[PDB]
């Protein structure tokens, strides 16, 4: 079919910059493309129609170009109310109009040391059978660090899921929190739970581990 | 503020005398609008092409310049469940609303795995040498299963396809040659052999073959979009026929306003509309029904306010001249109009305020003052 | 002005059949094409599968058969009836209005809707697990008092850390869907290390679907 | 539509008490006498009064055109029993005034014997009409029908009028008012200046009409009358039809 290779997921930008979101198609769709804007917590909205004409209600310097397969959203000026994910609609693809993957634009700030703190499961939680160890990762701008649960000098991961919160308004930082979900026998037998935090901001990866 | 106030800012005074004063003119406003239009979708070369025995071959795809017709693509949808209804360039939801210049029907039957190969910008072995679409093909490809009409047993060898072309295929190019082609360094003119073979091979259409080898009929409609006068437009729409209501009608192009009713007139089998002594449209035929309608002018009239005098009182009454009290407090129908704001007394006195056609109003004490 | 209400609701189980709606008000209902866009949590727009005025009905090759469209101009609203759904159709559905130029085919879909959420799983009872930060080996002056709410089906849930005196520290972590089918969020507070012993920061849960107010803080 | 009104209009009508060029192009003789077949090439001046009188087939064709040899288009208004064959396609003409032959009325040949077909060329438009313009099978026995076909060419479309009226046995010509209603309004864009007719005999030969009202091979009633722009006052009946008119000029 006709796919679209949009910009990568992490695209840092601040108030005032030249952001270029390129939507390249696999064929020659001419000048059939539409830009959207889906902010977190609200239905998407239309920004550019036919890849060259601004439909309505978009005066924040949203200019578009394209000839053959050359579309790009050159944003000459950014606003704090124009942040979110963008999608490209290939009109010249098929009656089932397939949209893009999504390009989110975050805010640029300084680099802070991620304050880590590992928490063993509750006392009454072990009696029920289950257990959950939490390694909290907060106040980090470079959202590219992963969590490696080092259980007794062994990478016994696979059952640990993590998620990130929304970007803060006056802090612009993220919050990561993984949950080591294991059984009761896997906790009362192991003693090393070094949460290997491989982050770009910090100089040395800190590994906090508790002892029973 | 009141009808009395309306008489005040009209006579340029603050002490209205006793009498009747016409101020405004009541006109019924047309609420709805009818766009009933004759000359609608009719016979077209669209049919007889999707339902036949054999459409064409792979290397011998036919062509039909459909024109001189009101293009109505609604008949295409009400058909058997298709296998591929992809449209490249034209939105499938606006086929009945776009005036196209020319449309060429090109039908051909290929196997199952060849349905996805035929597409603008995709190459292969059947969409590269037999029938290739350009990079600006503004048309729709329609494919469906035909395992009942072109599935003869023992292999229907009637369909052939061209292979091993000397050069690349051009948009809308006919290849009906049958010359013997060789790979190289091999004399082959009219005889075949191991490396030499005819540029055509049969298609195996048998029920034993699984998915991907069944015959599928594919027809591509090339919608040419230009600036010249179009020949195949979309079908014009037409609303319902509402009567006994002043609306906007568009019968046969003569757009007008008024109340549509039913008359006892008998038009000639060739006359459609008609005028009166003053050369004004008074009756027309129904476009899609040939019914004898009767168009009457929208209800209007003058507004007269009966004021007994500001020095006496402030109660007034309005008189809608030429109104049957149907087109918008006591209400009484008179021979001159609809009198709203007064009751008809069965007594008889001297005419104080002349209303019209014998009716007369006055400010008299009931028992109250009205 | 131009709004498309999608108050259809959905709480069926895997193997059932629900019925949604998309009612518009503010423009011509007959002279407009209605779509149905799907937005999955963590993904993009899936498909449209719109309908036309003159009986035009389209489907996707990966969704055909288990869906059917029906346009009803009587009440100026459309409906979406589907057959038995699989475990991959649990997403947020929308309905956009596709429009183009009066004499072109440049579709842009400007008029969107609101969004209907559909989930297919089983309900259970939530459980809160305390997190005591007795180890003061941190950087100093940074406490992470939290209450792990695990094993709960309904997504809408809030952890009120004494609202009014929370000092803007409640971190609402997203609900992570486990392999079993139950979510597990986190709710920590940004308080100094000296706050451990001053007052009792109760993590009062206000789970509305289960109607079970939790207690017994850390 | 007009009912019980007195409307006057200005259009290409036929003047009253005018001289109509009666042509008698008959071929019949009881003693095998030599006779001539009339076929003049009459000029066209935006009007005609073709009012022939036939029973089965006497005059079948209303070919128009100015340089109607190899350069201009045609009309082909042959109205054989099957259907109308109107066609403006470019067609290689022939100076033959007859379609196939005046004699040989046998049904062993084609239904029309299109011998005038010389060579086909590129076309521009075609109009195949199913309702034929000549509706008569000779079921009466001794009464014929009139063939009023007043034509006119306007800057827009081409108008064609026709009406069936009782033309029972009389002295010379029926003295009575007869209105003509339009049937087709096909477009046209040729600068027509002349007109040439053609005669042909149908293959469905009836019984030998030794009487005067029988075999119509020698009962031609070729009528041609040019139109002239004049004001005409029309009176409509209660049914919406025209009862009579006045010349006004």
């Amino acid at each position: 079919d006709i796919q679209v290779t949009q910009s990568p997921s992490p695209l840092s930008a601040s108030v005032g910059d030249r952001v270029t979101i390129t939507c390249r198609a696999s064929q020659t769709i001419g000048k059939y493309l539409n830009w959207y804007h889906q902010i977190p917590g609200k239905a998407p909205k239309l920004l550019i129609s036919a890849a060259s004409t601004l439909h309505s209600g978009v005066p924040s310097r949203f200019s578009g170009r394209g000839s053959g397969t050359d579309f790009t959203l050159t944003i000459s000026s950014l606003q704090p109310e124009d942040f979110g994910t963008y999608y490209c609609q290939q009109s010249y693809s098929s009656p089932p109009w397939t949209f893009g993957q999504g390009t989110k634009v975050e805010i640029k700030r300084t680099v802070a040391a991620p304050s880590v703190f590992i928490f063993p499961p509750s006392d009454e939680q072990l009696k029920s059978g289950t257990a959950s160890v939490v390694c909290l990762l907060n106040n980090f701008y470079p959202r590219e660090a992963k969590v490696q649960w080092k259980v007794d000098n062994a990478l016994q991961s696979g059952n640990s899921q993590e998620s990130v919160t929304e970007q803060d308004s006056k802090d612009s930082t993220y919050s990561l929190s993984s949950t080591l979900t294991l059984s009761k026998a896997d906790y009362e037998k192991h003693k090393v739970y070094a949460c290997e935090v491989t982050h770009q901001g910090l100089s040395s990866p800190v590994t906090k581990s508790f002892n029973r | 503020l009141d009808p009395l106030s309306e008489t005040k800012c009209t006579l340029k005074s603050f002490t209205v005398e006793k009498g009747i004063y016409q101020t405004s003119n009541f006109r019924v406003q047309p609420t709805e609008s009818i766009v009933r239009f004759p000359n609608i979708t009719n016979l077209c070369p669209f049919h007889e092409v999707f339902n036949a025995t054999t459409f064409a071959s792979v290397y011998a795809w036919n062509r039909k310049r459909i024109s001189n017709c009101v293009a109505d693509y609604s008949v295409i949808y009400n058909f058997a469940p298709f296998f591929a209804f992809k449209c490249y360039g034209v939105s499938p939801t606006k086929l009945n609303d776009l005036c196209f210049t020319n449309v060429y029907a090109d039908s051909f039957v290929i196997r199952g795995n060849e349905v996805s190969q035929i597409a603008p910008g995709q190459t292969g072995n059947i969409a590269d040498y037999n029938y290739k679409l350009p990079d600006d093909f503004t048309g729709c490809v329609i494919a469906w299963n035909s395992n009942k009409l072109d599935s003869k047993p023992s292999g229907n060898y009637n369909y052939l396809y061209r292979l091993f072309r000397k050069s690349k295929l051009k948009p809308f190019e006919r290849d009906i040659s049958t010359e013997i082609y060789q790979a190289g360094n091999k004399p082959c003119n009219g005889v075949a052999g191991s490396n030499c073979y005819s540029p055509l091979q049969s298609y195996g259409f048998r029920p034993t073959y699984g998915v991907g080898h069944q015959p599928y009929r594919v027809v591509v409609l090339s919608f040419e979009l230009l600036h010249a006068p179009a020949t195949v437009c979309g079908p014009k729409k037409s609303t319902n026929l509402v009567k006994n209501k002043c609306v906007n009608f568009n019968f046969n192009g003569l757009t007008g306003t008024g109340v549509l009713t039913e008359s006892n007139k008998k038009f000639l089998p060739f006359q459609q509309f008609g005028r009166d002594i003053a050369d004004t449209t008074d009756a027309v035929r129904d476009p899609q029904t040939l019914e004898i309608l009767d168009i009457t002018p929208c209800s209007f009239g003058g507004v007269s306010v009966i004021t007994p005098g500001t020095n006496t009182s402030n109660q007034v009454a309005v008189l809608y001249q030429g109104v049957n009290c149907t087109e918008v407090s006591n209400v009484f129908q008179t021979r001159a109009g609809c009198l709203i704001g007064a009751e008809y007394v069965n007594n008889s006195y001297e005419c104080d305020i002349p209303i019209g056609a014998g009716i007369c109003a006055s400010y008299q004490t009931q028992t109250s003052q009205s | 002005e131009v709004r498309l209400v999608e108050s259809g609701g959905g709480l069926v189980q895997p193997g059932g059949s629900l019925r949604l709606s998309c009612a518009a008000s503010g423009f011509t209902f007959r002279n407009y094409d209605i779509h149905w866009v799907r937005q999955t949590t963590g993904k993009g727009l899936e498909w449209v599968s719109a309908v036309g005025t003159s009986g035009d009905t389209y489907y996707l090759d990966s969704v055909k058969g288990r869906f059917t469209i029906s346009r009803e101009d009587a009440k100026k609203s459309v409906y979406l009836q589907m057959n038995s759904l699989r475990a991959g159709d649990t997403a947020m559905y929308y309905c956009v209005r596709g429009d183009a130029s009066p004499d072109n085919i440049y579709y842009y879909m400007d008029v969107w809707g609101t969004g209907t959420r559909v989930i297919v799983s089983s309900t259970k009872g939530p459980s809160v697990f305390p997190l005591a930060p007795s180890s003061k080996s941190t950087s100093g002056g940074t406490a992470a008092l939290g209450c792990l709410v695990k094993d709960y089906f309904p997504e809408p849930v809030t952890v009120s850390w004494n609202s009014g005196a929370l000092t803007s520290g409640v971190h609402t972590f997203p609900a992570v869907l486990q392999s079993s089918g139950l979510y597990s969020l986190s709710s920590v507070v940004t308080v100094p290390s000296s706050s451990l012993g001053t007052q009792t920061y109760i993590c009062n849960v206000n789970h509305k679907p289960s109607n079970t107010k939790v207690d017994k803080k850390v | 539509f007009r009912s019980s009104v007195l409307h006057s209009t200005q259009d290409l009508f036929l003047p009253f008490f005018s001289n109509v060029t009666w042509f008698h192009a008959i071929h019949v003789s009881g003693t095998n006498g030599t006779k001539r077949f009339d076929n003049p090439v009459l000029p066209f001046n935006d009007g005609v009064y073709f009012a022939s009188t036939e029973k089965s087939n006497i005059i079948r064709g209303w070919i128009f055109g100015t340089t109607l040899d190899s350069k201009t288009q045609s009309l082909l208004i042959v109205n054989n029993a099957t259907n109308v064959v109107i066609k403006v396609c470019e067609f290689q003409f022939c100076n033959d005034p007859f379609l196939d032959v005046y004699q040989k009325n046998n049904k062993s040949w084609m239904e029309s014997e299109f011998r005038v077909y010389s060579s086909a060329n590129n076309c521009t438009f075609e109009y195949v009409s199913q309702p034929f313009l000549m509706d008569l099978e000779g079921k009466e026995g001794n009464f014929k029908n009139l063939r009023e076909f007043v034509f006119k060419n306007i800057d827009g479309y081409f108008k064609i009028y026709s009406k069936h009226t009782p033309i029972n046995l009389e002295r010379d010509l029926p003295q009575g008012f007869s209105a003509l209603e339009p049937l087709v309004d096909l477009p046209i864009g040729i600068n027509i200046t002349r007109f040439q007719t053609l005669l042909a005999l149908h293959r469905s030969y009836l019984t030998p009409g030794d009487s005067s009202s029988g075999w119509t091979a020698g009962a031609a009633a070729y009528y041609v009358g040019y139109l002239q722009p004049r004001t005409f006052l029309l009176k409509y009946n209660e049914n919406g039809t025209i009862t009579d008119a006045v010349d006004c000029a």
